[PDB]
RNA sequence: GAAAUUGUUGAAAGGGAAGGGCAUUUGAUCAGA
RNA sequence: AGAACUGGCGAUGCGGGAUGAACCGAACGUAGAGUUAAGGUGCCGGAAUACACGCUCAUCAGACACCACAAAAGGUGUUAG
RNA sequence: GCCCUGAAAAUGGAUGGCGCUCAAGCGUGUUACCUAUACUCUACCGUCAGGGUUGAUAUGAUGCCCUGACGAGUAGGCAGGCGUGGAGGUCAGUGACGAAGCCUAGACCGUAAGGUCGGGUCGAACGGCCUCUAGUGCAGAUCUUGGUGGUAGUAGCAAAUA
RNA sequence: UUUGCUCCACACAAUAUAGAUGGAUACGAAUAAGGCGUCCUUGUGGCGUCGCUGAACCAUAGCAGGCUAGCAACGGUGCACUUGGCGGAAAGGCCUUGGGUGCUUGCUGGCGAAUUGCAAUGUCAUUUUGCGUGGGGAUAAAUCAUUUGUAUACGACUUAGA
């Protein structure tokens, strides 16, 4: 039978699996779209 | 010459079979250049050799042969039926065989 | 050395092993016919073991013949061996399992003298 | 397959030898088997058949 | 049913002592063999007259060949057929060289367009249309225009081999 | 008849081409399929996109990583069509599938090799004129394939290089046709023509 | 001094069971002549 | 759920219907060869991507009886009357 | 007629799948081809039936031989055989120069129940044949007794202050 | 490192082969259109020609292909060098310069073959590995243990330590 009362599911299914990251430094999986008329510059920086 | 071949190339396709039951005693051979049973009638009775290699040398060679012969045509597309002294292993489905020109009637 | 015989044809050389004798140790390999109501082997479904039947019976001309063409005859002594004196082309003597070594030597010598084939001439030989 | 009109492997239903192990009766059966086979006299055949009969089928005369 | 032949079938309604020499009825039957021709003859005679095969006899069955098998003709065919919900009469026109070929085309066309099996079709009449402009179906009239020519675009040549090395062409 | 047969998949009616390739593989012929993005499927693009979405909605309910995998690339769509027709769960089917390679475009190993076609699978020969058809590259892009642009650019570069190669080959072929245009009235040429050559 | 069950050695195979039937390849082993 | 006749399953394997007690075909000693049944011949899968006439384009096409469903009513869709 | 609307159900999924669009779809027709333990022929096994053959060296006339046909099967009936403990007779049988038992992807015979042999272990009895006899054949019975596993080096060995 | 590692060449051993037995012989695009050749006013141009399958093209003769004598012509082809360029989609290949060298069946000769006994794949390929002989090249790390807490049930992770 149906849930008998609606409620949103707990948690976000797009952040699965809830596992340990493979590295302590998280990977940059997408860099800004290149604008090839601009001067050469870094798109990211590392800090603590 | 560069070529020394005195046999027609062929391929061991499968055993004689129904949908779900096979007959290892009879093998199906696709002979190169043969597209009709009328053509395959020429190759009826010709000897066939499956030639394979082994690690262990036996009687002065590391090459072994399974002998058979063409018995009849199969289907409408030039495939033939073949019987061998010992049935082909069935790992040779798709393997090459040699259809010799003897016994010759030319 | 034996009488001429047709080619010996064995219709079924594979042993008729009892169903599930490979599945359970308590089920011996000695053939037993399945009597079960639902037995797939008894009902002879395709893909199952074959059962012994009279059709497998060997040709009467080659039945009981060893590959040498002789029928095996068990012998316990020289008197037993000498029953094959006029039948050396049809029977081959097999010395009984419980014959001592010296009696085996005597039997072998007598069989050699009489031209009687011995199927197990190497039993209890000098080591 | 054969549509059998009669029972297959049906034994004749008549004795072909005495059930007795009497050696003398067996010798008589052999003699009258020879006579029935090689004389063509109906008497020999009926005597041979009578020699097979059981005790209740041979009432005293 | 198969490649058709036309037979004349003449039957008798077997004579009695009161009525010798009965009226000798005849039919033109399209069938693949003489057994089927006689069966169809008796079927239609039972549809038309008080007679059956047991009370009649086949006096003659003769194959009728096309008079001019190599002259292209327009045929008008009147047929009666049973649909899934009724019986209907239709008139069709077929261009062919013989009555048997026209009838084979008619059976194929009825099966294709009306799902009418052989058992459901009665051939009422097949007659040659002697004069053009008595052809009343456009799909035949279009083949009677003067100096009719037409191309065969997109020719598809059948390959004898599995693989081709040329990227073939459909020109014609 | 060749150790490796390279099929140019452009316009090749993916199902019929898959049948041909599966039979060749099971018969023991090594097949490499190039330009899988240019394959065709009969039926409208919307029809085939709906079919792919019906395929996409099929997945193991309790774990989607177990269910059917929906490969988006045209080469993998062709490979799925071919695996569904090869007995891929047996060792023989595994060997037959190992005898096969499918590519988008014509990668460097095969860009300088002869490409063949399968007339019984060719769209122009099989499909009735006017029937609508789908292009595998467009369908794959619509269902999530990411490399249509890269394959198109590399195909354009390869076609430029191949056109230069063919211009050179055509010039050499013209030279050869001139060379055998003469020496055709010589006695050797007349004897060859009398013998059919 | 059996079997169940177990250790060692040797051989062999092993992508979500294993075992089996027909057939043959390969390896090992062996009778008969 | 209950009767009539017959054939079957139970008691029955085999080929086909993917799969299935009953359907189709055919009933069974052990083998060889040939021919077939029902069913099939794109590939899985043995067997013509055979031949011939047409019909159908479906943004839920359709694809062999038992059998695994679809109706009334409608459509200048298209085809034939 | 085909197609479409009518046409809505719950895990993701089924012309069997792939896939198929002048089809690999539908209706129809013609051939060719594939294959059942089915049909035809032959061989072998057995059963049944009909016969021939005591004229001897023919010791197997329930023997030998000829001919034809047949062979599915639960419950069940019958027949012919295999094996076990013990008993009478016999082989003047086997055996401490090794009986019985046991082990043996070693060999032979039988369609089979089973039988025989080789090798290892072992130590004192045992077998073939003709008969007699039965407390005579196990996979089951939540069977009986005894022994042994996987679970598994697992659960756990944490109340009572240390 | 009880003389270790890697690469190359050769020899000898093993090891197998999803299956060589002349050549996978490279435009692109269209198919109710194209390919090729040629010409011009260079085009969506004119003219000619072709397809109707690769049944093609190349190659192909020589003790599985030997040993030699010439003729003709500066061609074809293999080998190891060599000049340079191009190719990154998986480039690992394509093209090219020069000389050397072997063969040349383009043509004409001389010698040899046998007895594998009338056939038996009658062994000619490539896949890895090992070993020995020479040459070329290089001279580290990881883990346990200790430590850290940005981590953690245990593993694991993250740190530090000549
Ligand atoms: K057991
Ligand atoms: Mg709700
Ligand atoms: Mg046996
Ligand atoms: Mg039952
Ligand atoms: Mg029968
Ligand atoms: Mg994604
Ligand atoms: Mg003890
Ligand atoms: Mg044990
Ligand atoms: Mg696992
Ligand atoms: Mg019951
Ligand atoms: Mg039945
Ligand atoms: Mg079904
Ligand atoms: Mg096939
Ligand atoms: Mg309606
Ligand atoms: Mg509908
Ligand atoms: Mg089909
Ligand atoms: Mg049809
Ligand atoms: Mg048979
Ligand atoms: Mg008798
Ligand atoms: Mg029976
Ligand atoms: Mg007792
Ligand atoms: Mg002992
Ligand atoms: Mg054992
Ligand atoms: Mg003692
Ligand atoms: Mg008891
Ligand atoms: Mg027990
Ligand atoms: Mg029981
Ligand atoms: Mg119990
Ligand atoms: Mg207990
Ligand atoms: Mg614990
Ligand atoms: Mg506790
Ligand atoms: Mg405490």
């Amino acid at each position: 039978s149906h849930r008998k009362y609606e409620a949103p599911r707990h948690g976000h299914l797009g952040f699965l699996p809830r596992k340990r990251a493979a590295s302590i430094r998280a990977r940059v999986k997408a860099f800004p779209k290149d604008d090839r008329s601009k001067p050469v510059a870094l798109t990211s920086f590392l800090g603590y | 010459a560069e070529s020394h071949r005195l046999y027609v190339k062929g391929k061991h396709l499968s055993y004689q079979r129904s949908k779900r039951v096979n007959n290892p005693n009879v093998s199906l051979i696709k002979i190169e250049g043969v597209a009709t049973p009328q053509d395959a009638q020429f190759y009826l009775g010709k000897r066939i050799a499956y030639v394979y290699r082994a690690s262990k040398e036996v009687r002065g060679s590391k090459i072994r042969v399974m002998w058979g012969k063409v018995t009849r045509t199969h289907g409408n597309s030039g495939v033939v039926r073949a019987t061998f002294r010992n049935n082909l292993p069935a790992k040779t489905f798709g393997a090459s065989v040699r259809i010799f020109l003897y016994p010759s009637n030319i | 050395a034996s009488l001429p015989h047709p080619k010996i044809v064995k219709k079924h050389t594979k042993k008729f092993k009892r169903h599930h004798s490979d599945r359970y140790h308590r089920v011996a390999e000695n053939w037993r016919k399945q009597k079960g109501i639902d037995s797939v082997v008894r009902r002879r479904f395709r893909g199952n073991i074959s059962q012994p039947k009279i059709g497998y019976g060997s040709n009467k001309k080659t039945k009981f013949l060893s590959p040498s063409g002789h029928k095996t005859f068990l012998v316990a002594n020289v008197k037993d061996l000498e029953t094959l004196t006029m039948h050396t082309k049809t029977y081959a003597a097999e010395i009984a399992h419980n014959i001592s070594a010296k009696n085996r030597v005597v039997i072998l010598a007598r069989a050699k003298a009489l031209g009687i084939k011995v199927t197990n001439p190497k039993g209890r030989l000098a080591l | 397959g054969i549509d059998h009109t009669s029972k297959q492997h049906k034994r004749s239903g008549h004795r072909t030898a005495p059930k007795s192990d009497n050696v003398y009766l067996k010798l008589l059966v052999k003699l009258y088997t020879f006579l029935a086979r090689r004389t063509d006299a109906p008497f020999n055949k009926v005597v041979l058949k009578a020699l097979f009969l059981s005790k209740i089928n041979r009432p005293p005369v | 049913m198969a490649h058709f032949k036309e037979y004349q079938v003449i039957g008798r309604r077997l004579p009695t002592e009161s009525v010798p020499e009965p009226k000798l009825f005849r039919m033109r039957i399209f069938a693949s063999n003489e057994v089927i021709a006689k069966s169809r003859y008796w079927y239609f005679l039972q549809k038309l007259h008080k007679v059956k095969k047991a009370s009649g006899e086949i006096v003659s069955i003769n194959q009728i060949n096309e008079a001019h098998p190599t002259k292209v003709k327009n045929f008008g065919v009147w047929v009666r057929y049973d649909s899934r919900s009724g019986t209907h009469n239709m008139y069709k026109e077929i261009r062919d060289v013989s009555r048997v070929a026209a009838v084979e085309t008619l059976y194929q066309d009825m099966a294709a367009r009306h799902r009418a099996r052989f058992r459901s079709i009665h051939i009422l009449k097949v007659a040659e249309i002697e004069k053009t402009a008595d052809v009343k179906r456009q799909y035949v009239k279009q083949f009677l225009t003067k100096d009719l020519k037409f191309p065969l675009p997109h020719r598809v040549q059948k390959s004898t081999k599995t693989f081709s090395y040329k990227r073939p062409s459909t020109f014609y | 008849v060749e150790p490796v047969v390279v099929i140019d998949g452009k316009g090749h009616l993916v199902g019929r081409l898959a049948s041909v390739v599966a039979k060749q593989l099971l018969n023991g012929q090594k097949i490499v399929v190039v330009r899988a993005e240019e394959l065709n499927i009969s039926g409208e693009f919307f029809r085939n996109k709906l079919k792919y979405h019906d395929f996409l909605r099929k997945a193991t309910a309790f774990n989607k990583t177990r269910g059917p995998f929906h490969f988006r690339a045209p080469s993998r769509i062709f490979y799925k069509a071919l695996r569904g027709m090869v007995s891929h769960k047996t060792a023989r089917g595994k060997a037959a599938l190992e005898r096969l390679k499918v590519f988008e475009g014509i990668p460097p190993p095969y860009d300088k090799k002869k490409r063949v076609v399968v007339p019984q699978a060719l769209r122009v020969l099989r499909l009735k004129p006017g029937r609508k058809y789908t292009t595998l590259g467009k369908l794959s892009t619509s269902v999530g394939w990411k490399y249509e642009d890269v394959v198109a650019k590399l195909e354009a570069k390869r076609k430029v290089s191949s056109a230069e190669y063919y211009a050179k080959k055509r010039a050499f072929t013209k030279k050869v046709a001139s060379a055998n245009a003469t020496a055709a009235e010589s006695d050797v040429a007349k004897q060859l023509a009398a013998l059919g050559y």
